[PDB]
């Protein structure tokens, strides 16, 4: 399936078996334009953190409860969510994933 | 080597 391959593809589940990953699927730069969106506070408080005022294409990847190195085994399921990302730089662009609504 | 924005884009972009 698609979160198996596409974890492994991009280095994510070539040494290690991740948990959780969410993979966006629209343009680097819609993507980028959210850092000047909505301001909102991250989990851990800090309001460096922006929520996307349109919802966007996403896939959530999820090991399953068998799961295991060097097997990891992943649920796939896709949606239509707000994403919440942190930015930081310059250009002001995202660094961390921070949840999706 | 890989800088922060490289990561993010790497790991939660499939355009």
């Amino acid at each position: 399936n698609y979160c198996n391959q596409m974890m492994k593809s991009r280095n994510l589940t070539k040494d290690r078996c991740k948990p959780v990953n969410t993979f966006v699927h629209e343009s680097l730069a819609d993507v980028q334009a959210v850092c000047s969106q909505k301001n909102v506070a991250c989990k851990n408080g800090q309001t460096n953190c922006y929520q996307s005022y349109s919802t966007m294409s996403i896939t959530d990847c999820r090991e399953t409860g068998s799961s295991k190195y060097p097997n990891c085994a992943y649920k796939t399921t896709q949606a239509n969510k707000h994403i919440i990302v942190a930015c930081e730089g310059n250009p002001y662009v995202p660094v961390h994933f921070d949840a999706s609504v | 080597k890989e800088t922060a924005a490289a990561k993010f884009e790497r790991q939660h972009l499939d355009s």
